[PDB]
């Protein structure tokens, strides 16, 4: 999890503080649609993974990302 | 004075070129579909086929299924006999020059549309409505389709390119710049259609110089451009190319013959920004469907032809108290009480009805 806040923290420029799995990357840490999909595309490279957008769209809060990257 | 040549130099995009550097853009449910395009692209500009409510064509004389008048669900609201016949009629006009296909991101079966478009004969495939990143998945089979992406940011731009890299080891072959004057559906959030910072002067720098970063790639820029003024003005701040439709809608050739009644009446503040099943905002003319909903006398909303993603299945539609797919479909057919119409914004600037040649001519003579 402590990766997963890293790189949420550094791609919205946003504290390590503020990313709990609760807080939404729209509304709480203050990004817009393709500050989104620039974090998105960081996260299936730092864990070598690849989140379609088919299952993206579902995610909103950075828990459903931890989530996912999980299984 | 007679007809003069053009200091305008050809746009190469693909593996085609066009004479003039102007894209026709596509204008959804049966604007521009062969009669325009055709004659368009006879003229030497890009001719774009609307792939959107093919089914209506011909007051649906190629669908399998009719429910409740409307054509049902993707596979018919798409159909793929009638768009095969839309670009047929416009091949006998235009024979072999380009032509393009316009297909809206949001629309359910995106990817076999994209195909049929493909088989169809569309030289370029032109997709807005979204972010379309996974445009090229389905015209793997088709390498000398060009693939355009609408965008109204260098951000967009920068996301596209790499997530197209990424996954299909491909680039777009050119990008257009859609501002926020332009037809149809628009690509910013209400509020944000106003603003002097993303008007189209102020955007297309912007987009051009990220797109240098990618090996210039080829940008078009889109909404208000009337008239060669516009164009040069457009192509002066680095644009490669520019797309119009609201010049369009005011030709003859237009598909949908109401709108060569209802333009040159048409009153600036009887344009309005309204919302949409979409998701986006839509400029539309105060007229149709819109006047039902004021007086409280609109159609029972059905979905029936499922044709957007975003809409969930009238959800959307309900809310907004009109269905896009049966709206445009009604205007296609002439239906001025219950039919949806688009413009641009200088659609009011429309009073005579020209031909296509006739406006080809005028934006490239010198
Ligand atoms: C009637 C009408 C229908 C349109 N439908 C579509 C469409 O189906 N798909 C699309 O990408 N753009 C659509 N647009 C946008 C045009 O393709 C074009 O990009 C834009 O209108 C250019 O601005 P202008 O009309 O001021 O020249 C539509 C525009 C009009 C006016
Ligand atoms: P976000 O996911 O809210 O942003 C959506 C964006 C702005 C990325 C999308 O590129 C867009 O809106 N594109 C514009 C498409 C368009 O201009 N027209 C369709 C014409 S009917
Ligand atoms: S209800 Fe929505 S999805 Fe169904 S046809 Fe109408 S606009 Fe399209």
């Amino acid at each position: 999890f402590e990766d997963i806040q890293a790189v949420i923290a550094e791609q919205l420029n946003v504290d390590a503080a503020q990313v709990t799995p609760e807080a939404e990357f729209v509304k709480d840490l203050g990004a817009d649609s393709l500050d989104v999909v620039e974090l998105i595309m960081a996260l299936e490279e730092k864990f070598g993974i690849e989140i379609p957008d088919e299952q993206a769209e579902k995610i909103v809060n950075v828990g459903d990302v931890v989530k996912y990257i999980e299984d | 004075h007679h007809h003069m040549v053009s200091t305008l130099k050809p746009l190469k995009i693909g593996k085609h070129t066009i004479k003039f550097p102007i894209f026709q853009g596509g204008m959804g449910v049966g604007i521009s579909w062969d009669e325009l395009a055709g004659n368009v692209a006879k003229e030497g500009a890009l001719g774009v086929i609307s792939a959107v409510g093919t089914g209506y064509y011909k007051n649906m004389r190629f669908v399998e299924r009719i429910v409740a008048k409307k054509p049902f669900e993707a596979l018919n609201f798409y159909s793929k006999k009638a768009l095969n016949e839309i670009f047929a009629n416009a091949r006998k006009i235009c024979g072999n020059n380009p032509l393009g296909a316009n297909i809206l991101y949001a629309i359910n079966d995106y990817g076999r549309v994209l195909r049929d478009s493909c088989e169809a004969g569309a030289n370029i495939i032109i997709t807005g409505a979204g972010l379309p990143t996974n445009m090229p998945e389905f015209a793997k089979d088709f390498s000398d389709v060009a693939l355009i992406p609408i965008i109204s940011s260098a951000k967009a731009l920068k996301i596209l390119c790499k997530r197209w890299s990424d996954r299909y080891k491909r680039i777009p072959d050119a990008f257009i710049v859609e501002g926020p004057l332009s037809g149809g559906h628009q690509g910013f959030k209400y509020e944000d259609c106003f603003k002097e910072e993303f008007r189209l002067e102020n955007l297309v720098p912007k987009v051009v110089e990220a797109s240098k970063e990618w090996g210039n790639i080829p940008i078009i820029a889109a909404g208000g451009i009337w008239d060669r003024k516009d164009i040069d003005t457009m192509l002066s701040l680095g644009a490669s190319g520019v797309q119009m439709a609201t010049r369009f809608l005011g030709t003859k050739e237009c598909d949908a013959k109401v709108y060569a009644d209802l333009l040159p009446t048409l009153k600036k503040e009887d344009i309005l920004l309204i919302k949409s099943p979409v998701g986006y905002p839509a400029r539309a003319i105060n007229t149709g469907v819109i006047k039902r909903i004021e007086e409280g006398n609109a159609p029972k909303i059905a979905c029936v032809s499922n044709c957007v993603a975003p809409c969930n299945r009238g959800e959307e539609a309900k809310k907004v108290g009109y269905c896009i797919a049966d709206g445009l479909g009604r205007s296609y057919l002439g239906n001025r009480e219950e039919g949806l119409y688009f413009t641009g914004a200088n659609g009011y600037r429309v009073d005579k009805i020209i031909s296509v040649h006739e406006l080809i001519k005028e934006l490239t003579e010198g």
